[PDB]
């Protein structure tokens, strides 16, 4: 069964930020799509009206866009597999850096593969939370998500896993982030 | 092969 | 890099039991190799076709086609027509290095350029492209046209297809002429006539990367004359 991607906000009212970092990660809000490079630092951040309580955590999860493809389960191209972080499996799509308390779940019964880290409040005068992702394979991978779209689930949940925030947003692994970005932006406005 |  | 990524041969001896495989080589990723390649699905149980068949590949064998792109050849274009998956060659490659059959839509090769689209398409099941349709083939060519869209067209559902030279039928019972510029002016005034559209080959290859019907004046290239 595809997991839900339906926005959200819920009691915390939990949304998704996003920065840039030659452009290594943009973002796309008319698009709602993110296009970064192969393995590079994707600042996602998070921004809460309330704080949500300790034991807290962020889990992500990606999924195929289109339907003919929904069902089937991301994982990272055999290529780029047989050749590393450590504590992150070779087979999954998405990894987290700069944090160490930073768990990966394959899930026994779906198999699908996430990523969580234990939520953080805002530091010293921030905002929100600013978590630091890597896309381990190409959009255009074969063997991997081949050319398909892909978005990527973010969730907050509580100690045990119960639902309590949910956000989405697509994700294009490309060489040139700005170049598609503005490309499939144009290529947007001008269906009007 | 020839393509067409 | 390159002998190592081809990939090994399966330890499996029936890696590939139950399976043909059509392979198509591009005019002119790792580079395709088609006999190293054949190598390993025959190490593999894996069946090799000689050409085309449906009297297998609707049968006991699931046909797959196995090349390293998109490419515009008869076999890409009755597999398109016969929706069997154009699967690239590194799904072979991929799984002799597992030692298990790994799934070949992760694989899927893409059906074309389109021109209503302005794009490569990636494929999705066909299930006949042709379904309820009546075809008059006229052409100087016999064998790359006659022939090839006779076969391309019944492979992809049509009710009946017409083989005429431009020298020599009930016409009116058809519902899209296929041609080129060596059709005669009798033939294109009493289609003209009839109200029957007539087309080149582009519209059937446009159908066969689309996967459905597409408009018959959609483009500029549909037209049998376009010089
Ligand atoms: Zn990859």
């Amino acid at each position: 069964s595809v997991p839900s991607q339906k926005t959200y906000q819920g009691s915390y009212g939990f949304r998704l930020g996003f920065l840039h970092s030659s452009v290594t990660c943009t973002y796309s809000p008319a698009l709602n799509k993110m296009f970064c490079q192969l393995a590079k630092t994707c600042p996602v951040q998070l921004w809460v009206d309330s704080t949500p309580p300790p034991g807290t955590r962020v889990r992500a999860m990606a999924i195929y866009k289109q339907s003919q493809h929904m069902t089937e389960v991301v994982r990272r191209c055999p290529h780029h597999e047989r050749c590393s972080d450590g504590l992150a499996p070779p087979q999954h799509l998405i990894r987290v850096e700069g944090n160490l308390r930073v768990e990966y779940l394959d899930d026994r019964n779906t198999f699908r593969h996430s990523v969580v880290v234990p939520y953080e409040p805002p530091e010293v005068g921030s905002d929100c939370t600013t978590i630091h992702y890597n896309y381990m394979c190409n959009s255009s991978c074969m063997g991997g998500m081949n050319r398909r779209p892909i978005l990527t689930i973010i969730t907050l949940e509580d100690s045990s896993g119960n639902l309590l925030g949910r956000n989405s947003f697509e994700v294009r692994v490309c060489a040139c982030p700005g170049r598609d970005r503005r490309t499939e932006e144009e290529n947007l406005r001008k269906k009007g | 092969s020839q393509e067409y | 890099a390159l002998e190592e990524q081809r990939g090994p041969l399966p330890l499996n001896k029936t890696l590939f039991l139950g399976y043909a495989f059509l392979l198509t080589m591009a005019t002119t990723i790792p580079p395709f190799n088609k006999q190293y390649t054949e190598s390993q699905l025959r190490a593999g149980a894996g069946y090799i076709l000689e050409d085309f068949n449906e009297a297998q590949c609707n049968t006991a064998y699931q046909c797959l086609l196995i090349a390293d792109q998109h490419c515009r050849t008869r076999k890409y274009f009755l597999c398109l027509a016969s929706g069997i998956p154009c699967v690239s060659h590194v799904w072979v490659h991929d799984s002799c290095h597992a030692n298990q059959l790994q799934n070949y839509r992760n694989y899927l090769l893409p059906a074309g350029y389109s021109l209503e689209e302005q794009r490569i398409l990636d494929w999705q099941p066909r299930e006949n492209p042709f379904q309820n349709l009546k075809v008059l083939l006229v052409s100087d060519q016999q064998q790359n046209f006659l022939e090839l869209w006779s076969e391309i067209l019944m492979t992809g559902g049509a009710a009946s297809v017409k083989q005429h030279h431009s020298s020599a039928i009930a016409l009116g019972v058809f519902d899209v002429v296929v041609t080129d510029p060596s059709c005669p002016a009798s033939v294109l005034k009493c289609a003209e006539a009839l109200q029957l559209p007539v087309v080149s080959q582009e519209w059937v290859i446009q159908c066969l990367i689309v996967g459905e019907r597409i408009g018959f004046k959609q483009h500029p290239k549909y037209k049998h004359d376009y010089v």
